[PDB]
């Protein structure tokens, strides 16, 4: 009753999960359930609207393909689906990002991703720019420039 | 000496066993097998298939097609598509498919199927005249 | 919620027996796949038995070639269309490389469908209905008519299946095919008696044929096994799943019947 009466005071909420905490991922938010009233087309633009869009739209395919990747096995998958999982997996690795206050646990550097790098990174991505970096090249790091370095420092 | 592996897609009648002679019907005409035979490759027409045994006795089988190699090192392969023993057929329906090959080539005109009407009848020829 | 917790454990106990079921089949047909080995094992190495002991070795100057894939039209199997799309992916790059004009021929639904997208331009035939039955010869006839009657002469091919080497174990392997002027020109087939380009060509035609058969009597052995143990590893999947439900289940059953008696309880103290 306290959190679910508190949804309806906020005008944007940010659903930390416990379930991506345990993969990893920091910040731990929830991509499917954090939600804005600015997330319109008409205030942060057609642009990032639809970027949001479809990265929520691939991480919710991948979260519905779930079950069959685990009990059915990876490679009895569709083509197309195959690339969704991969994709998605690859988001959720760039969605993390170290934090400056983080750094005395973990020592990586924190970092400050502007708006613009953001979009154009999950741009991107989603365009399949990406496909032949290992999904490992994108967790924890900061703008997608720092990605593909990482990528390249992987061999 | 003689080497012999005689197969059937789906049946193995003999195997690195050692025979005296094997008699084949080779599309370039009969010929015998025994050791050291010249090295050669042939493939089959339907006819019986004689394997004559150390001991003398002889096992007739017949092949509709395949292939004949005998090596270098004496070692022979015969694999045959279809393997019958000679028991497993009858002249009634081999002579009856007989004539209706020769109606249907008396009766055909176009040179393809005209061929295959008259492969069909070489087969059943050999088939009658390899029973009895 | 306890209703959509059994819910989602029914569905996965249907698919869990459902695995259990398929991998119970694929056994059965494991057997009948293993017996009808040996035979086809014998017939298809006497066949190529002569292009081992003669050693030829095909010509490494011409371009025409010709890649044949075996594989089925049922998924489930595990690695296997993956693992022969993967070596023929691999090999129509090699070749390429050395600008040799490849073409693609795919037994099997599933192969074809996988390779089709990137390699489409690069494909004479593919064939279908292969894996609902033990192949038998004259399959394998039916594909080298196929293949002959095709208006591209190979100078080179090679077929690609799954080696069956034990139930648990199988090696995507690559047996040659030669044409008739690699087997004619051949210097060692001097030695090869009453000899022309008659017998040469019924002869190499019907080793073609004879290999396409051994290649699908192995592929059709390793697939089943595959499914065999694929399906395994499913099930077992899908019974920690259902463990995991279980503890979810029991721990929503208990706050239910705690929350009811809090329910009771408080509209009872209110007087």
């Amino acid at each position: 009753p306290a959190p679910a009466t508190t949804f309806a005071h906020l005008d944007a909420t940010t659903v930390l999960s416990r379930a991506i905490a345990e993969l990893g991922i920091y910040p731990a938010v929830d991509p499917l359930d954090s939600t804005s009233r600015i997330m319109d087309p008409n205030i942060v633009g057609s642009e990032h609207y639809d970027v949001a869009r479809g990265v929520q739209k691939i991480l919710q395919d991948y979260k519905s393909l779930q079950d069959i990747i685990a009990i059915l096995g990876m490679d009895e998958l569709s083509e197309e689906d195959k690339l969704t999982v991969s994709r998605a997996r690859k988001i959720q690795r760039f969605l993390s990002q170290p934090f400056q206050v983080a750094e005395v646990f973990t020592g990586h550097m924190g970092k400050l991703v502007p708006l613009k790098e953001t979009i154009k990174g999950f741009q991107q991505i989603l365009a399949g720019e990406y496909d032949h970096l290992p999904e490992q090249a994108f967790y924890m790091v900061g703008p997608i420039e720092e990605a593909v370095a990482k990528a390249d420092k992987l061999a | 000496q003689m080497s012999f592996t005689f197969a059937s897609p789906t049946q193995v009648f003999f195997n690195g066993a050692n025979v005296r002679q094997v008699d084949v019907p080779t599309l370039t005409g009969a010929f015998g097998i025994l050791a050291a035979h010249v090295p050669t490759l042939q493939v089959l027409r339907p006819g019986l298939v004689v394997v004559h045994a150390e001991d003398g006795t002889t096992s007739k089988y017949f092949v509709s097609s395949g292939s004949i190699a005998v090596n270098a090192d004496s070692s022979v392969q015969l694999l045959a598509e279809e393997a019958v023993t000679l028991d497993m057929l009858d002249l009634g329906a081999a002579k009856a498919n007989l004539e209706k090959a020769q109606a249907e080539l008396v009766g055909t005109a176009d040179e393809a199927t005209r061929a295959e009407i008259q492969i069909r009848i070489e087969a059943n020829e050999a088939l009658v005249k390899a029973l009895e | 919620t306890l209703k959509d917790i059994t819910r989602r454990l029914k569905s996965i106990k249907n698919i869990q027996k459902i695995t259990k079921s398929m991998k119970m089949v694929a056994a059965a047909k494991y057997a009948r796949a293993e017996r009808e080995l040996k035979p086809a094992r014998i017939y298809g190495l006497g066949s190529l038995a002569l292009y081992e002991k003669a050693d030829i070795k095909g010509p490494e100057d011409k371009k025409k070639h010709l890649l044949i894939g075996v594989s089925s039209d049922r998924g489930l199997c595990g690695a296997i269309h993956s693992s022969i799309a993967k070596q023929m992916k691999s090999e129509v790059a090699t070749l390429t490389a050395a600008g040799k004009e490849v073409m693609l021929v795919g037994i099997g639904d599933k192969i074809r469908g996988i390779l089709y997208r990137t390699h489409s331009d690069q494909f004479l035939v593919a064939f279908k209905e292969v894996g609902r039955k033990p192949p038998t010869f004259g399959d394998a006839s039916v594909i080298a008519l196929e293949l002959l009657n095709s208006g591209y002469e190979f100078d080179e091919g090679s077929i690609i299946f799954n080696k069956f080497r034990s139930v648990i174990s199988y090696k995507t392997e690559e047996k040659p095919i030669f044409s008739l002027n690699t087997v004619a020109s051949a210097d060692s087939m001097s030695i090869y008696d009453d000899i022309d380009a008659d017998v040469l060509q019924n002869y190499q035609e019907y080793n073609l044929a004879n290999i396409i058969y051994y290649s699908l009597k192995e592929s059709t052995t390793s697939e089943q096994s595959a499914r065999m143990t694929a399906m395994d590893n499913a099930s077992k999947n899908a019974s920690e799943m259902i463990d995991k439900l279980t503890l979810t289940f029991n721990r929503t059953r208990q706050a239910v019947i705690t929350k009811e008696l809090i329910e009771i309880i408080s509209g009872a103290a209110a007087l």
